[PDB]
């Protein structure tokens, strides 16, 4: 399976690891030289809460598996039960997660309050649509 | 329903040892990675060692890496953190989670303990 190109993360179940076997739906041969840091993974975007920075719902999210995150950079972030990708902005003891959207708003994160850990860094994006 | 329970807190001297202890109740156990976290005050919450399954691999935080070790005993459902030479920055809420090893990668679930008070001063 190592030598299978990067997995797919699909649909994910509420609270289940992200790389979960069942949640592995295809794998594809990319390049390692394609992301700096390198991609361990690509996770399935849902939504348009991206879109201003080109990230559309459906594209498929090339993620490097770390902690190690700065303010500025779009996350992988599981907070209780759920999986977001947004721009980290870290402030005290609340964490803040902004889109690239104006319809939305920043999710805002009190770390007495909830559970949240970083899952990775977003290092690019491959959109394979059969329409563009 | 996975139920996890944390212990083995308490007050130490920097340079000492500690041992955490978290059982594991509603899962089958030896299916599942076990990890340990830390969140210390205002700070986010960072997964400070892993094991997998059957303990073939592990992770470590790079900070606690070679004081920390994690082992786990799939007859009794229990993953255990041994801290040795304790820093005063190891002060923390230590937490149990559940999770999944993927090519060497500890990947975690939503599932946690209410955690345990680990904190390190001097006299």
């Amino acid at each position: 399976e190592e030598e299978e190109g990067l997995p797919l993360v699909g649909r994910v179940a509420a609270g289940e690891p992200l790389l979960a076997q069942q949640h592995i739906e295809g794998h594809y041969q990319v390049d390692p030289s394609l992301f700096k840091p390198n991609a361990d993974f690509l996770l399935r975007v849902s939504g348009m809460s991206m879109k201003d920075i080109g990230i559309m719902d459906g594209d498929l999210l090339a993620v490097h598996k770390t902690q190690d995150v700065r303010n500025g950079q779009v996350v992988v972030a599981r907070i209780d039960d759920e999986v977001t990708v947004k721009r980290l902005k870290k402030q005290g003891n609340k964490v803040e997660l902004l889109p690239e959207n104006s319809e939305f708003k920043p999710i805002v994160v009190d770390l007495r309050q909830q559970s949240f850990t970083i899952e990775g860094l977003a290092v690019g994006v491959i959109r394979n649509g059969d329409w563009l | 329903q996975v139920q996890l329970v944390e212990s083995g807190g308490g007050v130490v001297q920097a340079g000492g040892s500690l041992r955490l202890s978290c059982a594991a109740s509603g899962s089958i156990f030896s299916s599942n990675a076990m990890a340990w976290y830390r969140q210390a005050p205002g700070n986010v919450r960072r997964l400070v060692a892993a094991i997998s399954s059957r303990g073939d691999n592990t992770n470590y935080e790079d900070s606690v890496r070679g004081r920390f070790t994690i082992s786990r005993d799939n007859a009794e459902n229990t993953v255990s953190l041994q801290m040795n030479s304790l820093k005063p920055e190891d002060t923390a809420i230590y937490y149990c989670n559940v999770g999944s090893f993927y090519r060497g990668n500890y990947y975690g679930g939503s599932s946690w303990g209410q955690g345990t008070q680990v904190t390190v001063s001097s006299h």
